[PDB]
This record gives C-alpha cells, sequence and structure tokens, in this order.
C-alpha cells in the first residue's frame, strides 16, 4: 500500500508515592479519573498522537514511588528520553524528592541537558503545602518548563505530556 | 521469597508485579483480572512466548511461574503475555466429537472423557504429521503414534510394528509450544506448526519441530499432548477455576 514514517518518544514519569503520576497517565491515555489508589511496580502505555504537524507514538513508562523497588530506575532512566518529574501540591515531602530525581536522572544519563518537565500535579485542592512561584524557581534553576497539572479535572495533562516531546524534539 | 515479573498484552504494553515465588498462573491471571477491571471468564490465560523461534504456549492453571521461568536462557528475551483464550478446555466442553473417528483409539462423552484422563493407560493418535528431520532443513510426511509412553513415527508407510517404530519425543520433561505467524518457510510445508522444547534440566535443549496438514488437525494434536503430559491435573484445573 503505503509506507509511513513514525517518531517515537520514550517518555517515563517519575516522583513520589501517590503524587498522581498513573492517574496523570490514565487521563491522558484512556481519558478517564482513577480515584482509587493503585500502587505501580512498572506500567507500559502507548499512544499515536499528532504533535507540530508530525505523526508520534508515545511510549510512556509509569514508575514506582516506591523504595523498595528504586534498584529498577537505572535500566528507565538509560532509556528515557524525556522524564515528567511529579510532585503533588499539597505534599512537601514529594516537592523534596523531586530534586532527587532530577540528580539521578542527571548522572545516569550523565548530561546537563535531559529534556524534563517539573509537573504540580493535583491543583484541584485547596489545601496547597507548595506555591507556584516556589516551584516556578526551581523549574528556572533546572531550565525546564513548569506546568501545574490536575488528573481529576484534567486542567494541563495533554500540555505537560506534548510540552515535553517538544522539549525531546528541540534537544 | 518474591520475584517481579512483567506482563505484556496483545497492543506490547506491560505490567510489572511483585509476586511470591510459589505463585500460580491461576493466581497472575486473578490477579491482572483485578487489577484491569476485567470480568472473570475463564478464558484469560498466561502464554509463555518465545520470540526468537516464533512460538508460544498457555500456562496450565497450576504451573508455578517462576518454574516457567526457571527455564529460560538469559539471553533469549522470552515473554509472559495475558488475553483471552476459548480454545484451552474445549476438549473437556465437547468430548465425544473432538477428536475425529480416525485419530484415535483405545464412544460414550465421558467414557473418551476417562479414557483420556487415566494415569494407567493412554490411547493412541495416530496420524500423518510432516517432521523436520534433525539438523536437515528439508522435511518429511510421516505416519506418528502418540502413546503413553511418548510419540513415534513409523519408517514404514502408517505400520505400528515394533520393526518400524523409531522415538521421536518424551513428554515428561519437554513443554509443547505452537508457532505465531512467523516464518514457516524454514521448509515447513504448512503454517500449522508446532514443537517440543525440552527443559534446561535434560540435556541440549533442541527443538522437535513438527507440522500438520491442517489447524483443526493441529489442535487434536497439541490437545492430546497435553491432556498426556499433564493429565487429571488438566481437568482438575478445569472443574475447579477458582480452586477455593
Ligand atoms: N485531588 C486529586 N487527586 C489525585 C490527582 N491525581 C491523583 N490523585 C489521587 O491520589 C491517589 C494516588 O494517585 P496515583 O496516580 O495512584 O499515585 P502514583 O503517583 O501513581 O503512585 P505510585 O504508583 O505508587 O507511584 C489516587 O487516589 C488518586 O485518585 C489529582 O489531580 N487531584
Amino acid at each position: 500500500g503505503a509506507m509511513g514514517s513514525m517518531t517515537e518518544y520514550k517518555l517515563v514519569v517519575v516522583g513520589a508515592v501517590g503524587v498522581g503520576k498513573s492517574a496523570l497517565t490514565i487521563q491522558l491515555i484512556q481519558n478517564h479519573f482513577v480515584d482509587e489508589y493503585d500502587p505501580t511496580i512498572e506500567d507500559s502505555y502507548r499512544k499515536q498522537v499528532v504533535i507540530d504537524g508530525e505523526t508520534c507514538l508515545l511510549d510512556i513508562l509509569d514508575t514506582a514511588g516506591q523504595e523498595e523497588y528504586s534498584a529498577m530506575r537505572d535500566q528507565y532512566m538509560r532509556t528515557g528520553e524525556g522524564f515528567l518529574c511529579v510532585f503533588a501540591i499539597n505534599n512537601t515531602k514529594s516537592f523534596e524528592d523531586i530534586h532527587q530525581y532530577r540528580e539521578q536522572i542527571k548522572r545516569v544519563k550523565d548530561s546537563d541537558d535531559v529534556p524534563m518537565v517539573l509537573v504540580g500535579n493535583k491543583c484541584d485542592l485547596a489545601a496547597r503545602t507548595v506555591e507556584s512561584r516556589q516551584a516556578q524557581d526551581l523549574a528556572r534553576s533546572y531550565g525546564i518548563p513548569y506546568i501545574e497539572t490536575s488528573a481529576k479535572t484534567r486542567q494541563g495533562v495533554e500540555d505537560a505530556f506534548y510540552t515535553l516531546v517538544r522539549e525531546i524534539r528541540q534537544h | 521469597k518474591k520475584q517481579v515479573i512483567k506482563v505484556y498484552s496483545e497492543d506490547e504494553t506491560s505490567r510489572a508485579l511483585d509476586v511470591p515465588s510459589d505463585i500460580t498462573a491461576r493466581d497472575v491471571c486473578q490477579l491482572l483480572i483485578l487489577k484491569n477491571h476485567y470480568i472473570d471468564d475463564h478464558s484469560w490465560t498466561l502464554f509463555e512466548h518465545l520470540p526468537h523461534i516464533g512460538v508460544e504456549r498457555t500456562i496450565e492453571d497450576h504451573e508455578l511461574v517462576i518454574e516457567v521461568l526457571s527455564n529460560w536462557g538469559i539471553e533469549e528475551e522470552n515473554k509472559l503475555y495475558f488475553r483471552k483464550n476459548y480454545a484451552k478446555y474445549e476438549f473437556f466442553k465437547n468430548p465425544m466429537y473432538f477428536f475425529p473417528e480416525h485419530m484415535v483409539s483405545f464412544i460414550s462423552p465421558t467414557q473418551i472423557l476417562q479414557m483420556f484422563l487415566s494415569s494407567s493407560t493412554y490411547p493412541e493418535i495416530h496420524g500423518f504429521l510432516h517432521a523436520k528431520e534433525q539438523g536437515k532443513k528439508s522435511w518429511k510426511k510421516i505416519y506418528f503414534f502418540l502413546r503413553r509412553s511418548g510419540l513415534y513415527f513409523s519408517t514404514k508407510g502408517t505400520s505400528a510394528a515394533p520393526r518400524h517404530l523409531q522415538f521421536f519425543s518424551e513428554f515428561g520433561n519437554s513443554d509443547i509450544y505452537v508457532s505465531l505467524a512467523g516464518k514457516k518457510k524454514h521448509g515447513a510445508p504448512t503454517n500449522y506448526g508446532f514443537c517440543f522444547k525440552p527443559n534446561k534440566a535434560g540435556g541440549p535443549r533442541d527443538l522437535k519441530m513438527l507440522c500438520a496438514e491442517e489447524e483443526q488437525s493441529r489442535t487434536c494434536w497439541v490437545t492430546a499432548i497435553r491432556l498426556l503430559k499433564y493429565g487429571m491435573q488438566l481437568y482438575q484445573n478445569y472443574m475447579h477455576p477458582y480452586q477455593g
């Protein structure tokens, strides 16, 4: 028939336990919100999308926040092209953990220029423990974008993932 | 005693599970039914998929998944898949006419059923198959006999005389695989291939490759071989879908 060119992007969603990594991923892929909490070890997802006039396959790796499984981190970090770095905006502990992720990726891949988006999730809540400007800084400090999201409302989900792809593409 | 395993779907996505070392195929399926918000059909199945040789098999309910993984070479890149399989226990549903008229010998439904599941006697399954003679790339059409003690072919037409019988394979320490949609054209007459792979706890694990005339002929063979290998356990699995 006809040959069809397509570019693949390996995205990895990282961050502490319960920040909303899977809810965001499932929202992107499956267009619905998971209210239940279902501990992830490592789950893989695929989606064809058109980004900036180009056909892309996004291979999305949704990873463990559980430290018990930190040995697996090195393999998915070598393999990953872009990293969605997620903390929750009502959980300061999560915001401190993302420093360590950024650093582990920086080291594992051996580069100061890894495509990344810092994602402040659960933006639909009233009980903020991390202010937008606080994270705006750490993003500027890394040179990466900052997007606030809600898996529950769908706010900024597409924004966050498509931005990472654009980060990959421009690097 | 735990192992992290990865289970794939048809779309080639996957989910990791950390599971106890004594976990059965049934228990992994049920875990995955619950996690994926599926409805238990009894057709959900774990498959052992060997990508480098183009074959797969159903993992029987009671098998220990970690024992299945242990028989893998580490360079093999083998995979576990999870999907529905409707044919699995077809013999158990519609026994008396499952096997064609000419193929078996020892008509009542539970008659044939009881004869297939006994630990003493086995029936005999006989018919033509194509076999890749060992080391060579060519294939021959030959008459075969499946018995309690294993699989044989005749060096002279269809003759069952001990003079003409040649041992082909054991199934105590081999597993049965069916080919996917890969290149048959490593000589094979049809796409209806199946093969036996020895456990690594034997000697050299050389594939014994076979090939049927028709899809339905393969299913009967693979089914006969499965019943011979697992016997009554197969039936128990089916008759107690939840085991508890
Ligand atoms: N209010 C609100 N709750 C959310 C949001 N995203 C996720 N949650 C909830 O927080 C809990 C954990 O979300 P998950 O996506 O399962 O967390 P996770 O980061 O994937 O956890 P691990 O898989 O263990 O790393 C679930 O109950 C979600 O419903 C959000 O945007 N808003």
